[PDB]
């Protein structure tokens, strides 16, 4: 908000963004449509390649050739080709602390130079930061002979992780709410329904209960890996099954399926009809 | 010796004590009679820890075989005045001091072992001198044996006759019957 | 002075006693007389162990000449409590507390090794002073010692009535008869 | 042994002794009965928190069981030397001497744990020799006594003659009845 | 056990025992009774100090009750030979040998705590043997009591009549008194 | 500092007054004896600069252009009048 | 090189790919595999103890380390192979 | 002033001076006041980022036969650049 007002100087950036919290939370999803509401081209570079130091030269430096001058540095030719496009940056812990002091000579200056001799100007883009520093710590266990949580604070852990000098120039530290039960509820339905559009484009009819529902979000859903492994549960889950009788089966024709769950044993049954 | 223990931490592997480790989780631990030079380490670490993280609780173990009346004290003084509960889990053995450390213990956190034994017996001080001196003293340190079974009694909730006459002699408490006492409670033991 | 070993991590050479180096293996050497200082460091190892791995299985080698029943019983009320097993291997000699220990450990992990000796016997105490104190001192070294019988048994698996005839008297069992007694699984002759 | 506990600073991780660590909180810890070379460990301790920060006061805990009269005053003296206030925390037994540090304390920030206890007595000491000897010693002690429960008299507030008579024999006081006493301003409610 | 400190530099944190950091400062500590041992680390800093800085002056914190005059001369010799003048405060209390080294500071920077006592007496030496050794060692004595009553003259600036008188039994002398006397120019006044 | 502040704000329009009192209380939390005057910059962008933005996008600056500074005294935090 | 993988990555995504000539490849019939050697890494040596102890590799750590997150997530799955047990041996003999 | 008379050291900058002080107390802020009233180019380079041996090959260029020898000396292309400008050095000490 404060760009469009206006009231700040011309060569600081547009915004500076923030996120912390286990894999998976919304990170893509805000920030893509972030970048949707914005009319602005999403630029998402990851930090957990740049681990080494060829692959820490490639923010500046030209990777796919010595040979090659147009390319120059990949993050800054990103910024050129598209000036408002957002930068999205992730699992920044892994990265060299040596390769961090740049980001905060542009967050300070707002432009870069290129060693080619390319000048690019940060006035146009918002950069935003993903950490994910609480689910190791959380995990682990207290070593005593009773046990204790091991949660702690986010912003204790971007301190620590990150120089002060770089949350004096950052504008806030944002932290974002876990995950909630209910959304992972409606995140299993989501994916079911995006099943449900491809079945029936083939002719297939798919049916689920409520109850089958409840039973792959507790397995499926994980604090520590937030909602990335329910989307793996679900596709297993239900897309093998069907697989074999699709090709060969009952499902061949009709596509009549129901899917339902045994209490007794806690185990998912999928009844098949020919139709 | 103390076997060092690898930490792997974001920025790198780091060595430390397995004391050190311990502490770095909020574990202290209380061994052999007390005295004012290990009082100290103790009170120390307590100080450490509070200032580190007072949100998050400590733990306190309990393996003495009795101590000095002034330096249990001191321990038993800085569990007061610092946020975090400190968890008494007696280990092996507790003694007068020991005892006194691990009723102190806040309520639900105070644990013990089924093979710990736990002795309470009244404090014995021994000293000599003028008639007029043993006199004075004589009436001060009985009324640090009275000032311990008021303490005694706000933990363990009996009435102080009750803890004077259990008191009045050395007293040896088996897991199951400190329990029932109220100077601990049962482990979960469950995993 | 202990001996220093070097470790071939990938990420850097690391500098290590030969304890700890074997502690960051799960070995745990329970040398010298059983006192309330020594048992803390093999509760502190066990409890570093276990967090870090609560999966693998932890070592115990036992070659000690046994000593204060008190401090013994934190081990034993550890090596239950944690969720990795404890394996007892008994080396070079093991008296009542070293083989208390010894049946401690989970079954069907509990070695001897081929010329290891094993030696139990009541424990042994005295308290002087007036005759009601030593009454009820004494009293609680026979409730220990029942304790003991309960405990050992449960393990070993013999009877109760044999155990108070047997422990009445030093009683010296060779390795081979240790297996028979049901104190260890079997015997490590050769790899 | 003492535990090993690290510092968190921008450059990278340190590690500190306990007692190290505490130290770069203005927190000195005094314990054992004192000596020449305990009395100097606690003098050169607070003369570095003093050049540190002298606006930051500085704590410290006493459980002294007594010592050596002469090593106490290098600290009383150094202790009113310096420009910080000492925060003194009876946390254990006080002696004679370790009483005379907690009343030394700056006034307003002196402080005595509830169960604590604070025992204060006359110097006590012997020498045997000639005659002519165990006079000049005398002399000493007797003219340090007047100078022990006129500072202490000074430090408490109250009457010279009172505080004497209670020194000469060996007395103990309770934390609530030592603040009537005015040896520390107040107990610590948590 | 002596505390760490960590004083910031350029390059980064530098790591000194408290002792190494107060001399860092030039600020010596002397303590317990004189030694050669303790005489030899005292004459070190001082040598060390001076090649580092000799404008700056040294001050020796002198709390000694006393001890053998051979290795009190050493100081002597060494604190009047280098070039910066060392400042002597008399710390809780100062013994004939102490008093010694705290008259030789150099004139104008010498003070005294005003709760400090100084006690000055003739050397104690003694020998035991056959009466011809006895003898040449009683001449002996006779000179180090003369040369050490004409050097306290010097500094304090008193007649070497007065200095015997005052010496031939044990004179302990205040702090305020000292001034008077002129053992040391002033006495250090609190903020 | 102000009159950076207070001429940035006369190119958009709008004009700010500040009170004399309010500058001495900004230079004592922006002014710090180790970090010299280095965090005034922030403490002025902070607290001065981010709500007279809001203002002015939407607001009493927009419709006109009108903008004062006062300090609250029992609160000791500085309050922001938009006219 | 990485670049190879950001042709996959095209090619996966995409399901074509265009050279100089510029001519386009149908990629959907064809299936794409690949075999990495990043698995045989193992330690070997056995523990330091009178009683050897298991010892397990930490799941896929050189393989995610050594590819791109993206290009990892863009797998449908990373096949293992367990290491070849004393009985299935015996299969092979016959062979 | 002594530059512009031709008192000025012929091989030498034209000044070279080194300003000891408390952090924040406008140091730094003389060096960027003067390029502006002089409208001459500002030439900045954070020493910090060149606290390893290695570092120094980056102002000056790597030689012949590496991988560096492409890319120019950072501090040799922007005094080529910028002949006449303000160079500014923050942090000296850590250098
Ligand atoms: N005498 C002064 N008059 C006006 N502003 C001053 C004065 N002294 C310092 N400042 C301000 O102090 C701030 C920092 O001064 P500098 O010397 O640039 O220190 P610095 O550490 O480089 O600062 P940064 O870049 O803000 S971290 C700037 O806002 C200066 O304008």
């Amino acid at each position: 908000k404060m760009a469009r007002a206006g009231l700040g100087h011309e060569h600081k950036p547009v915004g500076s963004f923030l996120f912390a919290g286990p894999t998976g939370v919304g990170k893509t999803e805000v920030t893509v449509q972030l970048s949707k509401a914005l009319g602005i081209e999403l630029l998402r570079f990851d930090m957990s390649e740049y681990m080494e130091r060829h692959t820490v030269s490639r923010l500046i430096g030209a990777p796919p050739g010595y040979v090659g001058f147009d390319q120059g540095g990949l993050l800054t030719d990103a910024v050129i080709k598209h000036p408002h496009a957002v930068l999205l940056l992730d699992e920044i812990e892994k990265a060299h602390p040596d390769v961090f002091n740049i980001l905060l000579q542009v967050m300070d200056n707002g432009t870069l130079t290129d060693n080619n001799g390319r000048k690019a100007d940060f006035r146009n883009v918002v950069l935003v930061m993903t950490t994910n520093a609480g689910v190791r710590e959380t995990e682990r266990k207290s070593i005593g002979l009773i046990h204790q949580d091991n949660s702690t604070d986010a912003m204790e852990e971007i301190k620590k992780i990150f120089t002060p000098e770089f949350r004096n120039r950052l504008d806030n530290i944002i932290w974002f709410d876990h995950l909630s039960t209910d959304v992972i509820h409606q995140v299993v339905d989501k994916f079911i329904v995006e099943l449900q559009v491809q079945l029936d484009q083939k002719g297939v009819s798919l049916e689920v209960s409520q109850e089958a529902r409840n039973w792959l979000a507790e397995k499926g859903y994980d604090r520590a890996m937030g909602a990335r492994p329910m989307a793996r549960v679900i596709q297993d889950n239900l897309k093998k099954p069907l697989a074999n009788e699709l090709l060969f089966g009952s499902l061949v024709d009709g596509g009549q399926v129901t899917v339902a769950l045994d209490k007794e044993k806690n185990e998912l049954t999928y009844g098949f009809q020919s139709a | 010796l103390v076997p060092m223990v690898i930490e792997q931490t974001s920025r790198g592997e780091r060595s430390f004590d397995i004391y050190s480790r311990l502490l770095k989780e909020r574990v202290i631990f209380l061994t052999g009679q007390v005295e004012d030079h290990m009082a100290n380490l103790i009170v120390a670490q307590m100080l450490f820890l509070e200032a580190e993280n007072p949100e998050k609780d400590i733990y306190l173990y309990i393996n003495s075989p009795g101590g000095v009346i002034t330096a249990g004290m001191s321990i038993y003084d800085t569990m007061q005045f610092i946020k975090p509960d400190v968890s008494t889990i007696c280990m092996g053995q507790a003694a007068s001091m020991g005892a006194f450390l691990l009723t102190a213990g806040a309520k639900g956190k105070r644990f013990c072992l089924p093979n710990s034994r736990v002795m309470i017996h009244q404090p014995l001080g021994g000293y000599q001198g003028q008639a007029t001196d043993i006199e004075i003293h004589a009436r001060e340190i009985l009324k640090v044996k009275g000032r311990m079974n008021e303490l005694m009694a706000l933990h363990t909730g009996q009435s102080l006759e009750q803890i004077e006459r259990d008191t009045e002699r050395d007293r040896f408490l088996s897991a199951p019957e400190a329990v029932e006492y109220g100077l601990v409670d049962s482990i979960l033991t469950h995993r």
